[PDB]
């Protein structure tokens, strides 16, 4: 009966292995929400990056021609040099 | 047969010394942690239950009932049936019920079955019933006016493990101070389970009027007064070493 007691006693013999486990199984289920996360860092914080990475970072949809009619700063609405 | 016992020829078991490491092998497999896995898709989400799946199943293997009867060596009487089911019944029967107790051992019957399942020599009363729940099995202890039994039921093939807890319970019962303590509010429970069944507390009242403070009439459950002053580790200990043996 040893045996059985044996067997009883190692069945939670891993037991750090097993919380570590439970925990990254957490972690796996919280990985998705890096697909909200990361755009919106990228959408609150696109005025900072320069024009030239602005474009890659869209994949060419935004420029310079796509700045409003009164940008914020007035003397470079249509370009840096004005519209004309 | 090799014993005759109280009218009944038992066939005896001898004791044999066998290593840990041998036993183990033999010991049935499960596990508590699940650390990983295998990843295998249901292979029959798409399968209605109305269509067969199982093929080449092995014939079946009937053999009529009957009962046998085995002793072992320290005189502990063994009594087996199997009617090929899937599920068994382990029970344990001591002759040690409330009619053995004396009016200043009033109550204890009813108290070693509080304790029963309790931390054992080789196990913690977590580990027993945390075992005893993982495994499926159910079952307790109740203690009569003649004997107290230890029942389990499970799965057949968790026989090896049932049988040690059971056992544990009469073998090498730890009945440390503050484990037996909390224990005490199990006789407030027996008595409101006693009462709600009207029909079984009549006849606990027949008992006692009919067999006036003797054998029979003596109370199945402890009150909670003056008995709890004796419902200690100690005087459970006590009470065992009288009547709890492999003969009874
Ligand atoms: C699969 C196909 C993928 C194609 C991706 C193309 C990306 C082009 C980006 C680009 O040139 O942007 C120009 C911009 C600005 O460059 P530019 O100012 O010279 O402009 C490009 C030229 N014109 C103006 C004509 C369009 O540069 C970038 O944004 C460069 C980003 C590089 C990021 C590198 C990350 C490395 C990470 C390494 C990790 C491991 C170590
Ligand atoms: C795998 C695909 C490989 C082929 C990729 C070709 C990329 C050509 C980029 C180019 O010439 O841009 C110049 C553009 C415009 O050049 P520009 O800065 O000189 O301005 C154009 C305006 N004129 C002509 C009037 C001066 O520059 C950029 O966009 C710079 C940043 C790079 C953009 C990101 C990398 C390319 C992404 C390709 C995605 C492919 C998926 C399909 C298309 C999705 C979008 C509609
Ligand atoms: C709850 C938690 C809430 C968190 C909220 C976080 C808010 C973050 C806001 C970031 C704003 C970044 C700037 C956006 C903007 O309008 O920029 C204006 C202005 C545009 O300047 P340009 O002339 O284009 O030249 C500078 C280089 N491009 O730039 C700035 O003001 C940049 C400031 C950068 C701050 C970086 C902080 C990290």
């Amino acid at each position: 009966t040893l045996a059985v007691y044996h067997r009883l006693w190692g069945m939670t013999e891993q037991f750090a292995a097993r919380k570590k486990w439970g925990w990254r199984q957490v972690y796996h289920r919280m990985l998705p929400f890096q697909i909200a996360l990361y755009p919106s860092l990228m959408w609150y914080l696109f005025g900072w990056f320069d024009d030239p990475y602005k474009e890659a970072m869209t994949l060419g949809i935004w420029n310079v021609s796509k700045r409003s009619l009164y940008f914020w700063d007035p003397l470079r609405s249509g370009g840096d040099k004005g519209w004309y | 047969g090799k014993s005759t016992i109280q009218g009944t020829s038992y066939n005896v078991v001898k004791f044999q010394q066998e290593d840990v490491s041998e036993v183990v092998k033999e010991v049935p497999h499960f596990q508590f942690y699940y650390i990983g896995g295998e990843h295998k898709d249901n292979k029959y989400r798409d399968v209605p239950l109305d269509i067969p799946v199982l093929t080449e199943a092995p014939p079946p293997q009937l053999k009529k009932p009957e009962m046998k009867f085995s002793v072992l060596e320290n005189g502990m009487r063994i009594v087996s049936v199997d009617k090929q089911g899937l599920t068994s019944n382990l029970g344990l029967f001591v002759h040690a019920g409330s009619r053995f107790e004396t009016p200043a051992e009033e109550g204890l019957s009813h108290m070693v079955e509080c304790v029963a399942f309790r931390s054992t020599a080789h196990l913690s009363h977590l580990r027993t019933i945390k075992t005893i729940e993982v495994l499926g099995m159910n079952g307790g202890c109740q203690a009569g006016r003649e004997h107290i039994m230890y029942n389990l039921e499970l799965l057949r093939e968790y026989m090896p493990v049932a049988s040690t807890l059971v056992v544990g319970n009469v073998l090498f019962p730890r009945l440390l101070p503050w484990e037996v303590n909390a224990c005490h509010k199990e006789i407030k429970k027996a008595h409101e389970r006693l009462k709600a069944d009207t029909d079984q507390y009549v006849s606990e009242l027949l008992h006692q009027t009919a067999y006036h403070n003797n054998t029979l009439g003596n109370a199945l459950l402890a009150n909670e007064g003056r008995a709890l002053e004796h419902f200690t580790g100690d005087n459970i200990r006590e009470f065992m070493m009288k009547h709890f043996s492999a003969e009874r």
